[PDB]
C-alpha cells in the first residue's frame, strides 16, 4: 500500500540548499572557487582553489571523499560520486586533480584523474578506473570499472579504446584549457554579491500572512 | 635553534623579537654606560665573526623553515653587535637601526609563517608551486627574502651597509672579508626558498589555506614598510641618534 | 562597453554597502532571517549585458537555466532541468521548438580550439531527453533523438533526424531525409513520410502540453504550504 | 528592552531604510542590468491535468527533484537531486525499496509510433543509475539500471537483469531474467554471477539507508539548521590536553553523528 | 579494456610494528610510500611529498636483504637521512626510505617491516 | 518593536559612546 503523509512539503519557498551536511562531514568550498547556485554538494566534498562547478551538477560525497583540484572545472549536468571500494582493491574516493576539464555532462563514481587531463562532454568513468597525467578522453566515451588510459594518449569509444598518442603541443595545450574555463568562471563569481536579498522576499511575503 | 624549531610556533615569533629589544637595552646601559672597555668590544667583536659565519653555514644546512630562520636570526646578531663592537655613537645608532629593521622583518616572515602552519609547513621544499597557489604571497614571501639577504633598495639593505662602513671605519678588512663571504652565502639560501616558489615544477601540491585579517593587515603594513623604507627614513634614523646620545647625555 | 562594465561594477560596490548597511540594522533589531540559506538560482541570468530574450509565448520550467544571451521564440518550450548557457557566443532557439527535460544547449567555453561556434535551432525543432547540443545548428523541423550529442560545427539539415544516444562528430553534416545514430554517428536509413506527420505533430503537441504546464507552474505558491514550511519542529 | 531597546530598534529601522536606499541607487548605477533573485518557484511535487502524484509517507523526495502529474512512489523509496519524473500524459508507477539516482530523467508517451503505448512501471527494489533515462518502459524487480542508460519505449527489463553503464536500449528490447546487456546499441555481454545478484540487492538496501540521512537533512528548518551550523563549528577541532587538565570529556553531540548503518564499517 | 589498473597493481605484505603481516596494495611507478599511506600504515599526513627534500624517515621500512639486491643501492642522502634521523645515529643496514622506492613488477611479494613511527609534527 | 537582549544594547551604547567621545576628542583638541 502507498500511504502518503499530509504534511509532506510540495513547495519549498527556500529551494534546494547548495551545501547539505552530512553529519559532521561539512562540503568544502575555497573562497576563489565558482559553485553555481544550483549546484548540490553533498557530505564530503572538497573544492579547491581556482576550481569551478556548473550549473546543474552534483556532488555527492556520502560513501568516499570527493575532491575537486586546484584550478579544475566539473562542467553542467556532471554527476561525482562515490562508493565505500573500488574492484580494484585501491581506495575509493573520487580525486579531480589539478589542471583537470571534466566535459558537461560527465559521470563519475570513485575514479582518479590525475592532473592535467580533459574529459570529453557526455563520457562515463566507472568505480576504479583511472586516466593518467596529461590523457585526453574523446565525448562519449565510456571506462569500465577498474580500467586505465594511459598517459599522453588519446582516448574515445564504448567502450573506451586507444586512438593515437599525443603529441607535447597537444599535451602543453591542458593546462591552458583548465585556466581558460577559469578565467571566464571568474566572470559568473563577479555576479554574486556576498548575500542574497531573498530573504526580504521572504519578509514580505511573511507579512502579507501575518 | 632547538628551541626556535621545537616550541609553539607563536612562542617562537615572540622569542625571536622582544627579547632581543630588552637584552641590547641592558647590553647598551650595562658596558656602554660602563668601562672594562676595549676586552669586552673584543668579546662581541669575535662573537660577531663567529655568529655571521656558522649562522650562514649551517643555514644554508636547513632543509625546514624555522630551522632556517633561526640560524638567520643568529647571523644577523652577529651583523648587529659589530655596531656594539666599533665603539662610536654611529655604531650604536646602526645596532639600533638593525635591531628594528631586524624586527620588522621577522614579523613578516613568521606572520607568513604562521599563516602557512595552518596547512602544516614543514620543509622549503612544501612551498612548491606557491606562486601558482597563490601569487601575491610569493611575491610578499619574495621580497621578505630578498630584504633578508640586503638586495637594495629593500630595508634589509641597511644592516649590510652599516657592517662595511664600520668594517671600514673602525678599520678591519678581515670582518669586510667575513661580510662578503657569508652574505653571499646568506643570499644563496634566501634565494633558494624563491626558486622552490617560483621555479620548480613539483609533482604534489600543498594548497595552503587563506590567512586571517589581522595577518594580511600586518603583512601588508610590514611589506609596504619593506619595499618603501629608504624613500623616507628620516624619522628612524632621528629617534636612533637621539637614543644613541641619550645613554651619555 | 568598457563604461558601462565600469559602471556596472561601482553600482556593486554601492549595492555591497547598502546590503551591508540592511545587516547592520537588521542586527540591532535582532533579526537573523538574512543568514537564512535561499537558492540563488535565476531562471533567467544576465551576464553583464548579456541576457535572455524570452517571448511572452514560450514556457520555461523555473529550474531551467538560460544564461546569457539566449533567444527563445514564440510558442517553443524549455522543459526542467534544462541549461542552456550563451556567453562566449549566442544560443538562439525557434519558434515552435521543445527543448526536453534534462537538455543541455551550450557553447565553447573558451576560443582555445577556435573560434567559438553559436548554437542555432531553427522552427519546430524536437530536442529530446538528455541531450547535449554544442555550438551546432539544428534547422527547422528536424528531430534530435534523446540522450544524442551533436558537437560544434555540427549542421543538421531540415528533415534530418539523430537517433537517440547518437555521438554526432565535429563539423559532420546530416542530410536531409537521413537518419543517422551511433557513436560516431553514421546513415542508418532514410526517413519516412510517416515520420515527417509524426516530426510536425509531435512538436505541436509538445507546445499545448508546453501551455499545460506554464499555467500549472503560474498559479500562485501555496500559502499553506510555506506556513507549514516555517511551523516546522 | 524598555526605553533604551525602543530607541535602538527605531535607529535600526532608519539605518535598515538607508541600506535599501543605496541597494536601489546601485541598482541604478548598473543600468538596471542585473536580473533580481527572487522566492524560489520550483515546486518539488506538481499537480497537472487534474492529476497528483501518490508518494508513500516514507519516501526521500530531493527538493529539487520534479515528481509530476500521474506518479506512484512505493514504501521505502527515493528520488534523487535534480530527478524528473513527469507523469503528465501517461502514468508513472515506482514500486518499494527503489531508488531513482540523481539528474535521471523518467517520461512516458500518450501513443507510440506502433504497438501498445504502455505506462513507465518500475518495480520493487530496483536500482536506477545517476542521469538515466527512462522513456515509456518496464523495469521488473531487482533489476539494476546503469548510470546513463538509455532505456526507449517499450523496452521490457526483466527480473535480475542488468542494463551497463552508457548502454543504448533502441525501442521493444528485451533484457532476459539472468544477462548483463551493454553498448550503443545495447546487446548481450555475459550472464549476471550471483555474486552480482546479492550486489544488486545490496546496492538497493544501501539506497534505502543512504535516503533516510538525506531525507533528515534536506528537511530541517532554519532554526535547526543555525542550531547544527553553530555546534559543527564548535566541534571542528579539539584540545584533549586542556580538556584533561580540566578533568572533562566533550562529547560529539547525536545530531552530528550518522547512523552506523551508512558508515563505510 | 586492454588496459586495467591490475596491469599496475603490485602485491605486497607489510608487518606492522605489533609485528602482524597484512596485504597491501600499491601501483607499479608509484613509490612505497603511497602502497604504505594507502591503509593508514604510515600516516599520509606526516609525509606528504615523494621527495627527499621533505623527509625525515617517517617513511623508514625494513626490508630483508632478499628483496634489497632487488631495489637500487642507497644513495649518499638516503643514508645521511636514515642515520641521522636513527636515535642512535647508528645506520640499520636493512633500513630503506619508502619514498625512495619506486614499486615494480619485479617487487611483486616483497616482504616489508614498517617500524613505530617516530614524531613529525613540529609545534 | 523592541530589541530585547539588554547586553547587546549595552554594546550598542559603549560603540556610540566610543565614537561620540572619539569624535569629540579629536575636536576639542
Ligand atoms: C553502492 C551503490 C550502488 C549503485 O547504485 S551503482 C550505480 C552506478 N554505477 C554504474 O552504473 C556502473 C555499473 N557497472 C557497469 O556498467 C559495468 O560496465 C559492467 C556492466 C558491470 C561490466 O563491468 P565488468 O564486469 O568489469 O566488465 P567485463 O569484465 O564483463 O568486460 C567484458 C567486455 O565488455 C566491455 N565493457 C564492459 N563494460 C562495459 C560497458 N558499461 N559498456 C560497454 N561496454 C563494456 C569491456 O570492454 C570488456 O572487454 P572487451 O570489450 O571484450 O574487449
Ligand atoms: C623595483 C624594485 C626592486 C626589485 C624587486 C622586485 C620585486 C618583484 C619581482 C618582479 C618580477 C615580477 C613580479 C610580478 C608581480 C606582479 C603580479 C602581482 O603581484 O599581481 C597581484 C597584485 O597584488 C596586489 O594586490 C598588489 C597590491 C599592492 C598595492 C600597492 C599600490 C599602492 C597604491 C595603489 C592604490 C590602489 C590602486 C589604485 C588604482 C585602482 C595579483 O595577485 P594574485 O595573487 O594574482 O591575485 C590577487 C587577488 N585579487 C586579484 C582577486 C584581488
Ligand atoms: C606593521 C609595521 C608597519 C609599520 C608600522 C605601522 C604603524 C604602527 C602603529 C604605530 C602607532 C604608534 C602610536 C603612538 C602612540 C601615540 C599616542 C599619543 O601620543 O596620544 C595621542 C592620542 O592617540 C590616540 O588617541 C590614538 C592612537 C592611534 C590609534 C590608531 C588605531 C590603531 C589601532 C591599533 C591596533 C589595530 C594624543 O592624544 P592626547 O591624549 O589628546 O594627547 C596627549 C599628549 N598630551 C599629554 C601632551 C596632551
Ligand atoms: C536614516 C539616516 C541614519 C543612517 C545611519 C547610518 C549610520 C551607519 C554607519 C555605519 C556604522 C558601522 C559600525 C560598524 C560596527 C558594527 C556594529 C554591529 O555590528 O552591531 C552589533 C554589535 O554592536 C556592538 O557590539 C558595538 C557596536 C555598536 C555601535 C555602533 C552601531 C552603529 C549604529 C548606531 C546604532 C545606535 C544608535 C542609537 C543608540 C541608542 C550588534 O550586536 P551583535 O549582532 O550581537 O554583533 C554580532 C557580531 N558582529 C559584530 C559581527 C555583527
Ligand atoms: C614598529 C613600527 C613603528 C611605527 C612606525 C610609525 C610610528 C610613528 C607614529 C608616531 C607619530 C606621532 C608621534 C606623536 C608624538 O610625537 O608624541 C610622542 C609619541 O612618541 C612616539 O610615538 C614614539 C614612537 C617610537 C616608535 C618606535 C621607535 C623605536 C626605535 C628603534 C629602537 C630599537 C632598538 C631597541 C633596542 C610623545 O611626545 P614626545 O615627542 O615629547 O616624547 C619624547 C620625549 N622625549
Ligand atoms: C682562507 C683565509 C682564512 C684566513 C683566516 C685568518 C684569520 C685571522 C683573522 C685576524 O687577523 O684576527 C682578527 C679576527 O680574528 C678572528 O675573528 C678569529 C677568527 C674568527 C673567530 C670565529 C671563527 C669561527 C668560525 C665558525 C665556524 C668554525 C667551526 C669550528 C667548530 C682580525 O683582526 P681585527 O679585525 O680584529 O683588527 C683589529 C683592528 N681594529
Ligand atoms: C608603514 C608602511 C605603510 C603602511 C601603511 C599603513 C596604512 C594604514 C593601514 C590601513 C588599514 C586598511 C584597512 C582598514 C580596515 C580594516 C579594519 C579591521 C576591522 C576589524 O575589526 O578587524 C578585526 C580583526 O582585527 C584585525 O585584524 C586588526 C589587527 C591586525 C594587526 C594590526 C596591528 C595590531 C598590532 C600592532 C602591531 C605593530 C607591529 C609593529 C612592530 C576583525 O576582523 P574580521 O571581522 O574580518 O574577523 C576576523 C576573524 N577572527
Ligand atoms: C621609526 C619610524 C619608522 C618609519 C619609517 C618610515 C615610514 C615607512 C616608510 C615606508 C612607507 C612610506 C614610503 C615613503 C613615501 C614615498 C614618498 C616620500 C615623500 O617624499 O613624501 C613625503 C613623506 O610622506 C610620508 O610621510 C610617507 C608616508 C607615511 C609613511 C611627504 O612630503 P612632506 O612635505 O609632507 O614631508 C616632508 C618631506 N619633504
Ligand atoms: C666531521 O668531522 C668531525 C668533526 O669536525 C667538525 C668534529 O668536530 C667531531 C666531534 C667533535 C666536536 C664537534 C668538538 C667541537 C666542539 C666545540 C668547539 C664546542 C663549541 C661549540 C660550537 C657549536 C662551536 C661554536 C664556536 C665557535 C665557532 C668559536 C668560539 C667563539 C669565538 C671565537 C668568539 C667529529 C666526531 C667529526 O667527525
Ligand atoms: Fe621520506
Ligand atoms: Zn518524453
Amino acid at each position: 500500500q502507498v500511504t502518503p503523509s499530509p504534511d509532506r512539503v510540495k513547495w519549498d519557498y527556500r529551494g534546494q540548499r547548495q551545501i547539505i551536511p552530512l553529519g559532521q562531514w561539512l562540503p568544502k568550498v575555497a573562497v576563489d572557487a565558482y559553485v553555481a547556485p544550483n549546484v548540490v554538494l553533498a557530505g564530503q566534498v572538497t573544492v579547491w582553489d581556482g576550481s569551478s562547478v556548473w550549473n546543474g551538477a552534483v556532488l555527492r560525497g556520502d560513501l568516499n571523499k570527493i575532491t575537486v583540484g586546484f584550478c579544475s572545472n566539473v562542467q553542467e549536468r556532471c554527476v561525482v560520486h562515490a562508493a565505500w571500494s573500488s574492484p580494484t582493491g585501491l581506495p575509493a574516493q573520487t580525486l579531480i586533480d589539478r589542471y583537470v576539464t571534466v566535459g558537461a555532462y560527465s559521470l563519475l563514481r570513485s575514479c582518479t584523474i590525475e592532473p592535467e587531463c580533459i574529459i570529453g562532454q557526455h563520457s562515463i568513468l566507472m568505480e576504479g578506473s583511472l586516466v593518467e597525467t596529461r590523457s585526453i578522453l574523446e565525448a562519449g566515451s565510456v571506462l569500465p570499472p577498474g580500467r586505465r588510459i594511459p598517459s599522453g594518449e588519446l582516448w574515445g569509444g564504448n567502450p573506451a579504446r586507444f586512438i593515437r598518442t599525443l603529441t607535447n603541443e597537444e599535451t602543453l595545450e591542458i593546462p591552458k584549457l583548465a585556466v581558460a574555463i577559469n578565467h571566464l568562471s571568474g566572470d559568473y563569481f563577479s555576479e554574486f554579491l556576498p548575500y542574497s536579498t531573498i530573504y526580504l522576499e521572504v519578509e514580505k511575503f511573511k507579512k502579507s500572512l501575518g | 635553534p632547538d628551541i626556535y624549531e621545537g616550541s609553539p610556533t607563536p612562542v617562537t615569533a615572540f622569542l625571536s623579537i622582544a627579547p632581543k629589544i630588552s637584552i641590547f637595552a641592558n647590553i647598551l646601559r650595562v658596558f656602554i654606560y660602563g668601562s672594562y672597555g676595549a676586552t669586552l668590544q673584543q668579546i662581541f667583536f669575535f662573537c660577531s665573526i663567529a655568529s655571521m659565519i656558522l649562522g650562514a653555514l649551517a643555514a644554508m644546512a636547513q632543509t625546514k623553515v624555522k630551522r632556517l630562520l633561526a640560524y638567520s636570526s643568529i647571523g644577523h646578531v652577529g651583523y648587529i653587535c659589530i655596531g656594539f663592537s666599533c665603539g662610536t655613537i654611529e655604531g650604536i645608532q646602526s645596532l639600533l637601526i638593525g635591531i628594528f629593521i631586524y624586527a620588522l622583518m621577522t614579523m613578516d616572515a613568521f606572520a607568513i609563517v604562521l599563516a602557512l602552519r595552518q596547512t602544516r609547513v614543514k620543509y622549503i621544499a612544501d612551498l612548491g608551486a606557491l606562486a601558482k597557489t597563490n601569487p601575491i604571497l610569493a611575491i610578499t614571501f619574495s621580497i621578505t627574502m630578498f630584504s633578508y639577504a640586503g638586495i637594495p633598495p629593500l630595508a634589509g639593505f641597511c644592516s649590510k651597509f652599516y657592517l662595511f662602513f664600520a668594517a671600514l671605519g673602525c678599520g678591519a678588512y678581515f670582518l669586510a672579508l667575513v661580510g662578503v663571504v657569508t652574505s653571499v652565502i646568506g643570499c644563496f639560501y634566501y634565494i633558494r626558498l624563491v626558486k622552490r616558489m617560483f621555479f620548480d615544477t613539483p609533482r604534489t601540491w600543498i594548497l595552503y589555506e587563506p590567512m586571517d585579517r589581522n595577518k594580511s593587515l600586518l603583512l601588508a603594513m610590514t611589506s609596504f614598510f619593506i619595499t618603501l623604507f629608504l624613500l623616507y627614513p628620516s624619522p628612524l634614523f632621528s629617534v636612533t641618534h637621539q637614543m644613541a646620545l641619550s645613554l651619555y647625555l | 562597453g568598457t563604461l558601462g562594465r565600469a559602471f556596472y561594477s561601482v553600482g556593486f560596490w554601492i549595492r555591497e554597502t547598502g546590503q551591508a548597511l540592511d545587516r547592520l540594522g537588521c542586527r540591532l533589531q535582532g533579526k537573523n532571517y538574512f543568514r537564512e540559506q535561499l537558492s540563488r538560482h535565476r531562471t533567467l541570468m544576465n551576464v553583464f549585458d548579456k541576457a535572455p530574450i524570452v517571448d511572452k509565448e514560450a514556457f520555461v520550467a523555473p529550474s531551467a537555466s538560460v544564461i546569457g544571451d539566449v533567444h527563445i521564440g514564440r510558442g517553443s518550450s524549455i522543459w526542467y532541468g534544462c541549461v542552456l548557457r550563451g556567453d562566449v557566443n549566442t544560443v538562439s532557439v525557434g519558434s515552435g521548438t521543445n527543448i526536453q527535460d534534462n537538455s543541455l544547449v551550450h557553447v565553447a567555453k573558451s576560443n582555445l580550439s577556435g573560434k567559438v561556434h553559436p548554437t542555432i535551432i531553427g522552427d519546430n525543432v524536437t530536442i529530446g531527453h538528455s541531450a547535449v547540443l554544442h555550438g551546432c545548428t539544428v534547422e527547422d523541423e528536424t528531430f534530435i533523438g534523446m540522450g544524442a550529442t551533436l558537437l560544434d560545427g555540427v549542421v543538421v539539415e531540415k528533415h534530418g533526424m539523430v537517433a537517440a544516444g547518437a555521438l554526432v562528430r565535429q563539423n559532420t553534416r546530416i542530410p536531409s531525409g537521413e537518419v543517422w545514430g551511433g557513436n560516431p554517428a553514421r546513415f542508418l536509413r532514410k526517413l519516412t513520410d510517416e515520420e515527417i506527420a509524426f516530426i510536425s505533430q509531435s512538436a505541436t503537441n509538445y507546445s499545448n502540453l508546453a501551455q499545460a504546464h506554464a499555467a500549472e507552474n503560474a498559479k500562485p505558491l501555496n500559502v499553506i504550504e510555506f506556513e507549514k514550511v516555517l511551523r516546522k519542529k | 528592552m524598555g526605553t533604551l531597546g525602543r530607541a535602538i530598534y527605531t535607529v535600526g529601522n532608519w539605518i535598515r531604510g538607508t541600506g535599501q536606499a543605496l541597494d536601489r541607487v546601485g541598482s541604478l548605477l548598473q543600468g538596471s542590468h542585473r536580473i533580481e533573485e527572487h522566492l524560489s518557484r520550483h515546486r518539488t511535487l506538481m499537480n497537472v491535468f487534474d492529476k497528483s502524484p501518490l508518494v508513500d509517507k516514507d519516501v526521500f523526495v530531493a527538493p529539487s527533484a520534479s515528481v509530476i502529474g500521474d506518479v506512484q512512489i512505493g514504501k521505502g523509496s527515493s528520488i534523487w537531486y535534480g530527478c524528473v519524473l513527469r507523469g503528465d500524459v501517461n502514468n508513472i508507477s515506482v514500486g518499494s525499496g527503489t531508488n531513482i539516482q540523481d539528474n535521471t530523467l523518467v517520461h512516458v508517451a500518450k501513443t507510440n509510433i506502433s504497438g501498445k503505448v504502455l505506462p513507465t512501471l518500475i518495480g520493487d527494489n530496483v536500482t536506477v543509475g545517476h542521469s538515466a533515462v527512462i522513456h515509456g518502459c518496464t523495469v521488473e524487480d531487482d533489476a539494476f539500471v546503469g548510470m546513463g542508460a538509455t532505456l526507449l519505449d517499450g523496452v521490457v527489463v526483466e527480473k535480475h537483469a542488468m542494463v551497463a553503464a552508457g548502454s543504448l536500449v533502441k525501442q521493444n528490447t528485451r533484457i532476459p531474467s539472468g544477462e548483463v546487456w551493454g553498448g550503443n546499441p545495447a546487446k548481450f555481454m555475459r550472464k549476471l554471477t550471483d555474486e552480482e545478484i546479492v550486489y544488486i540487492s545490496q546496492s538497493a538496501k544501501n539506497y534505502i539507508n543512504l535516503a533516510q540521512i538525506h531525507a533528515s537533512e534536506n528537511s530541517k528548518s532554519f532554526e535547526q539548521i543555525e542550531v547544527e551550523r553553530a555546534l559543527r563549528k564548535k566541534y571542528a577541532r579539539k584540545d584533549e590536553d586542556y580538556d584533561s587538565m580540566l578533568g572533562i570529556t566533550r562529547e560529539t553531540p547525536p545530531e552530528l553523528i550518522l547512523p552506523d548503518n551508512v558508515l563505510p564499517g | 579494456g586492454s588496459k586495467k589498473v591490475s596491469d599496475r597493481i603490485v602485491k605486497l605484505s607489510a608487518i606492522d610494528p605489533d609485528g602482524y603481516k597484512q596485504d597491501i596494495i600499491g601501483l607499479s611507478g608509484q613509490t612505497l610510500l603511497r602502497a604504505l599511506t594507502h591503509t593508514g600504515l604510515i600516516d599520509p599526513a606526516s609525509h606528504r611529498l615523494d621527495d627527499i627534500e621533505a623527509c625525515s624517515a617517517e617513511c623508514e621500512v625494513q626490508i630483508a636483504e632478499e628483496w634489497l639486491e632487488k631495489l637500487p643501492p642507497r644513495t649518499y642522502d638516503e643514508e645521511y637521512v636514515l642515520k641521522r634521523s636513527s636515535r642512535s645515529r647508528i645506520l640499520n643496514k636493512h633500513s630503506r626510505l619508502g619514498c625512495q622506492v619506486v614499486l615494480t613488477q619485479e617487487l611483486q611479494g616483497m616482504v616489508v617491516a614498517v617500524p613505530e613511527a617516530k614524531p613529525w609534527d613540529i609545534p | 518593536k523592541v530589541s530585547e537582549d539588554k547586553n547587546r544594547n549595552y554594546a550598542v551604547v559603549a560603540g556610540v559612546v566610543a565614537i561620540v567621545g572619539s569624535i569629540g576628542w579629536y575636536l576639542k583638541a
